[PDB]
């Protein structure tokens, strides 16, 4: 294990025509990639190679802030005849699978330690009713409040669960800059698993899944408008963003090809023609012999 | 040192004469759990010649049209010998596995095996939504057959399987493939009968072939694998 | 109070801003940190590692026929076996590796690449190939005569079962672009071709027709700049719990 | 790294650790491949 | 090359009639500027200048904030029968073309190697409709996306291209202050070039076009309005305003003379009389013995 | 937390600020940095570079006739063949050259200017010229009585084939003025004339119209201050991809 | 030191008698590309007398209304000599340019041609918006000539050429002009078929003329080139 | 003034966070501390019970 | 300067260069003019 700034440097070489010495065969059967440098398979020059190596680090690699929810409510007075509930909020049971970028650049490892920082966006739109006139956004207090394995979530707007005594709880509004904090590491082992060859119940039921991870059981989030319901219907969306900080990655995984399905598993149905199909990832060219886009002069 | 090895633990000792070379998965060897790791408060038993020696599994016919096979670990010796005693009679496991792959032809056969070691290997299902029953995920020392060797069946690719420990079973170069697995997980134990560390995949990348007399050769591939520092805590009765 | 102007950035939210951020678990614990092997540091150490290629992506070959390019004994001397385009934008034979996929997540890329061709025929089965590298500037060569001026490796089939070609880093630009534009200066590689030095010799006893899988990786004299999201995935709709 | 706060997991991205040891996944072999060597 | 913090001091010159010498005589085909000093000129008394030259300096002369983009959306509903597309967004392909102050003033070089701060304003006005009731612009969220060169573009306001889980994206709303972050010097070459003397394709086809530079494919900027569509019809007007930072300029060239007509050439129409015409740049006097603003007393 | 008072000026977008900026690509290695020839510090530099004058300016002469000055044998005695406007700003010789379109950039300016003639007839022709700089007041000369009391140089044609006049600093302000009104205090720098000293003497064998060419350029003790938008360029619309 | 001047590069040697000075363009020579600046790994090729030497273009009449010449570098010798093969098979070139022109008149004539080379010289046509097609930009050896000298080709001008590295043939002083060129590239080679780092430019600023019998006198313009410091990189196939 | 830039997170109120805030009785004496029996500095003193 | 960000290339305008060399444009000759001299 070495320290590498930079790209390593190119030294100069000469002829070489040695009996016993074959730089430029290999066995690939032992598992260990070729050895062969430039340096021993052609005549090189002397190259001072002042390239960094810094945006290929894994905490810039997975250290930008992707987003990993969007839910959409209606904000209005949701009451009728006989319901006394205000449906003002969303529940979302956090994960990472919703959103593909971040899933397939996450799923490219085993495992994953880090702490995250979150940046919620909210945005409210006028709903286009028969009789609406515009005249500007109303800037909302807005409750994200983080519920933990086993704790009570909130059944309306108007519920007392919204306390928030213990638990997490943002108030931010509309028109402030999108609320922000890190959540740390907050596993039960090690490591976040990307994948889990197993089952999370004892049972061996079908309602036990398999995929399905004993350390993802990371709760939920119940976003509400704090605000009492307007004489007009509005549609909050509320955007999460999620940033990685503090990474460490092990186990390197083959990177998905075909597109994802579902959140709760890995399963695929393939594009119905290459590229990305079940039984063609690389789009086709007519022979092994042809230049798709060959330079013609 | 050559292309011949031999690896004797416990009762068992396997040698072969066309050899490549050791693969120890993230240049790593399995050890016992040390203290500063250490989280179930219970005196470990360490049953080292019982447990850590080669049990080998029922072999496979390499047909021209084989897609390849997959063995999970520990899920593979949990109803084998004392390994299995230890597993059905404890709630954690830990130990490391060293896999040994064999497959013999003649010098006019010609085919390649890639043998991939591949940690929490999640099993995609093609043209579904319904995640992988018990019974098609937990086949034990059986193994399992590859539906989609092409995609890992994981929606991944062969192609990219080279990223996770691997040998190559060449029958030009080689007729034994040989991995040191250490421990995978997250955490420092685990359940064997509800999650699988490893899955030792057998995938032919090149068909076995003959020339007009060495057709329809009966070629099977037997598999070794040794559980290496086995460890065991939560003594109760046997499940 | 302290003097104060905010200025422009001020109330605006970058995706790859770097600041300290409000703890919502005040003095929380996490789990001690445990040893797990195969620790990736960098995404350069994955490239390092040789993935196989679609070399025999045509619209005949199916799955695992895709990563085998079969070689013949020929009734002829010098002929073209395959070729390799070098647009890893582009949906070719190296877009589907470790060097592919995780490149693709840049615009910018510079360094020498190494690709390995692993002979699976049988160990009576002799042969001599010879694979080219041709800098970019014209067209692809089709006879051996030309492409033997560029870049390349004399292969004899033996004991040592595979080859390296290195692809050595000849461009006027300390980086090349992943660009859609194939012909384009920034962009463009050159080509890979692979001729019959002598022939595939085989005993009646041995198949005539062999396979040859090509590997692909980076050297530790390349680099990666200008993060993107990877055209490879897509997606039309947030993925539901089951469909 | 800075860190307005109490604790140091709220800390920005974390000092540049540019360790490389590639050989974890491009040689994990038990005797080491020699440049230049045939490794049979 | 000297420090020059201050412009050259005069120095006391006497009367001088000397053989072999002559410093007001000098030979224009060596291809040498006039190295005629005033001293030696004319006769001369001491001045100390103190007028400083920090202003001339290429850092002061080209690192103002110019702009370089102006794009108008319309902001509404743009679904129909069947288009299911909401069309609230524009794509730009980034260049410094479109403006001739600041192309000008960067033409003046052949090289430039500079770090670029951006800094965008968003602007809103109410649509003129047939029935428009004005009362106030909402406080909309923008997402400035940069779409680097082989990346899959937006084609909706809807699409999930805006994950930018690695694309640089930056969210800033209306009554914010203007968008500000610093791009860095990012060609694949050592410099920036205002022109190229060349073609960027391996082909001798029509299609290759003379000028275009094969390292100014930069990608391009995306941005949105990330609040659905409103009741009402607005029109979003954004200015994107470039500081090159860190400048490095090399061979200075002739100064631009005929007015600009496209961003992909340097071709000209020219303007139909004097000044800046084809066949006459500097405007016309009656005769070369004429002075137009003669002093009259 | 630390006490605030936001002041007049937060919030306000200023095209002359100098302020740190979030960075978009964080952690990017930009291209090595590599020597190239012509290196540019500062445009007091370009303005010490000679440029061809438009002494021509005449609505009888197309292109490069506008940047020579037919000097001709005169039948006559002290006669004015030529006069040069010194308004930068205004439409004149010097507007074009590399001093009036990069001083045209600012509002002030001072330091003295070189004016550099070259003399392109026959070697076999001779002459003597005389090139004065009157300073301002009052109108431009049109006697050489008059012009000789001014800074002038007497020029001898010869081997040496060109002459340079320093047009001095000589103004009540530190600065001048690059302002519209011509006849300002500000702006005004006065006048260039040439008269025949002697005559053009040319032998039959050569032609008798030659042509001089004028070059002005700055000296080491010339400034400029105040930058603005150079009226030299202007725009109706954004300008097009194609048109 | 003097008026005088021999240029001796390989197997060439060019004297004259009626000079001015040699223009070191941005007072720099040509040298070759050192470790701290190369980006490709390849040895490359450095052939010093069979490129490194005078190549003479086709000359030019000189008439009393020549508007002026442009010959495009390397365009200009990429096919002539070695230095045209070597361009032929690699893809990589670097060099610097010694250029030499040269125009005998007579003590009785007078005209001036300004000698100027313009880095990365984009051509810009008057009345239309089409850029200008391969032919009209890759003219090689028979070099190309101005529609609008007056605007340099560009919408700059002619007068504001004088930033350019430049020298003058005054027939009064001077027969012959020579300036050194140094590699003038953003990188440090390039594709020499696709892009010309230099333009030599021939302008008459002031015309060619005589007295009564020196009027209609047969005056061509002659342009000698050396390259300087060459460099190939990429051995390929000839294209 | 002092270069100031609010960033994501201005504005927010967190139930969480770890500020001084301003004192509404300013230079106020709380009543002097008395010893009590039975102090509880940890809750992990109560599970222990 | 002062940049209050990780990266180098975020900092403000770079500390003031007054290092001139005008003789690159006004004397590019090999040979150097020396000042009342016949340059010929
Ligand atoms: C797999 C996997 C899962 C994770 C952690 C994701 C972080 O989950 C969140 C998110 C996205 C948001 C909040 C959150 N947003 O707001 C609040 C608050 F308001 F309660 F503070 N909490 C909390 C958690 C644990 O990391 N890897
Ligand atoms: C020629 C030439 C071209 C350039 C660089 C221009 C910078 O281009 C931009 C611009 C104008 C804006 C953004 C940008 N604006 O916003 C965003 C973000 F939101 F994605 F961060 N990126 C990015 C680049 C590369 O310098 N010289």
């Amino acid at each position: 294990g070495e320290i590498v700034k930079t790209v390593a440097n190119t030294v100069e070489s000469e002829i070489k025509a040695e009996l016993g010495v074959i730089p430029s065969l290999n066995a690939v059967e032992t598992g260990a990639t070729s050895n062969t440098e430039p340096e021993e398979a052609i005549q090189t020059r002397t190259v001072i190679n002042m390239h960094g190596t810094a945006e290929c680090l894994v905490e810039n690699f997975l250290g930008r802030s992707a987003l990993v929810c969007m839910r959409s409510f209606e904000y209005k007075n949701h009451s009728t005849s006989t319901s006394s509930i205000q449906k003002n909020f969303f529940i979302w049971t956090l994960n990472t699978r919703e959103l593909v970028q971040i899933r397939r650049k996450m799923e490219l490892f085993t495992y994953l330690r880090f702490d995250t920082e979150i940046t919620i966006v909210p945005t409210l739109r006028l709903f286009s009713s028969s009789n609406v006139s515009f005249s500007g956004l109303p800037n909302l207090t807005l409750q994200a409040m983080y519920v933990p394995t086993g704790a009570r979530k909130p059944s309306s707007q108007d519920s007392f669960e919204w306390q928030s005594a213990c638990n997490p709880s943002v108030f931010f509004k509309i028109n402030d800059p999108p609320a922000r904090l890190t959540i740390p590491f907050m596993s039960i082992n090690s490591a976040y698993a990307n994948f889990y060859d197993g089952f999370a119940g004892f049972e061996k039921k079908a309602t036990v899944l398999y995929g399905i991870n004993p350390a993802n059981t990371m709760g939920n989030l119940c976003l509400r408008v704090v605000n009492s319901y307007q004489p007009v219907q509005y549609t909050l969306t509320v955007r999460v963003y999620m940033k990685p900080k503090h990474i460490k990655a092990w186990a390197p995984r083959a990177p998905r090809t075909m597109p994802y399905t579902n959140i709760l598993n890995n399963n695929y149905a393939g594009r119905s023609a290459a590229p990305n199909a079940p039984t063609a990832i690389v789009s086709h060219r007519s022979t092994i012999k042809t230049m798709p886009n060959d330079i013609n002069l | 040192s050559d292309r011949v090895l031999q690896l004797k633990l416990g009762n068992s000792s396997i040698v072969t004469q066309e050899a490549a070379n050791i693969c120890c998965a993230y240049g790593e060897w399995p050890t016992y759990l040390p203290d500063n790791e250490a989280v179930a408060i219970d005196k470990p038993t360490q049953p080292e010649t019982s447990t850590d020696r080669f049990y080998t599994l029922k072999s496979k016919k390499w047909e021209s049209n084989s897609t390849g096979w997959w063995w999970k670990l520990p899920d593979a010796l949990n109803q084998i010998g004392m390994f299995g005693q230890n597993v059905q009679y404890h709630y954690l496991y830990r130990s490391g596995f060293l896999c040994h792959v064999q497959c013999n032809a003649t010098k006019f056969h010609q085919g390649t095996l890639l043998i991939v070691a591949i940690p929490e290997h999640q099993i995609g299902k093609k043209g579904t939504g319904t995640s992988a029953s018990f019974a098609e995920v937990m086949k034990g020392a059986e193994g399992g057959v590859f539906e989609q060797p092409y995609l890992l069946d994981d929606g991944t690719s062969l192609a990219c399987a080279l990223v996770y420990p691997h040998q190559w079973i060449n029958l030009r170069t080689n007729n034994s493939a040989t991995i040191v697995l250490p421990w995978m997980n997250s955490a420092p134990m685990d359940f064997a009968l509800r999650h699988n560390n490893w899955t030792l995949a057998v995938i032919p990348v090149c068909p076995l072939a003959g020339g007009t007399g060495n057709t329809n050769t009966y070629v099977p591939i037997t598999i070794s694998i040794a559980p290496m520092c086995a460890e065991y805590n939560g003594l109760r009765n046997a499940i | 109070g302290v003097p104060t102007c905010l200025l422009p950035g001020s109330n605006q939210f970058l995706t790859t801003d770097d600041h300290s951020s409000a703890p919502a678990f005040p003095d929380f614990s996490p789990t001690p940190e445990m040893h797990i092997p195969g620790q990736v540091h960098s995404m350069l150490e994955i490239v390092q590692i040789e993935s196989m290629m679609e070399i025999n992506n045509v619209n005949d070959a199916s799955g695992v026929e895709r990563l085998r390019v079969q070689i013949s004994a020929q009734s002829d001397m010098d002929q073209l076996l395959f070729n390799i385009p070098l647009d890893i934008q582009l949906e070719g034979p190296l877009r589907n590796t470790l060097l592919g996929n995780i490149s693709r997540y840049y615009t910018h890329w510079s360094g020498s690449l190494e690709m390995t061709f692993m002979f699976c025929g049988s160990f009576m089965t002799t042969g001599k190939l010879i694979i080219c590298y041709t800098p970019p500037g014209g067209s692809s060569p089709t006879d051996r005569m030309q492409a033997m001026l560029a870049t390349h490796v004399v292969w004899d089939f033996g004991l040592q079962s595979s080859i390296t070609i290195i692809i050595p880093w000849i461009s006027g630009s300390h980086y090349r672009m992943f660009n859609t534009d194939a012909k384009a200066i920034n962009a463009n590689v050159g080509y890979v071709t692979c001729f019959m030095q002598t022939n595939l010799v085989a005993p009646v006893g041995a198949a005539d027709q062999c396979y040859i899988v090509g590997m692909v990786a980076a050297k530790k004299d390349f680099n990666l700049r200008l993060m993107r999201d990877s055209p490879d995935i897509g997606q039309s709709a947030i993925l539901p719990e089951q469909a | 790294q800075i860190n307005f706060y109490k604790d140091s997991y709220a800390a920005s991205a974390s000092k540049q650790d540019f360790s490389q040891d590639p050989s974890k996944f491009t040689e994990p072999v038990a005797e080491a491949l020699k440049a230049g060597a045939p490794v049979l």
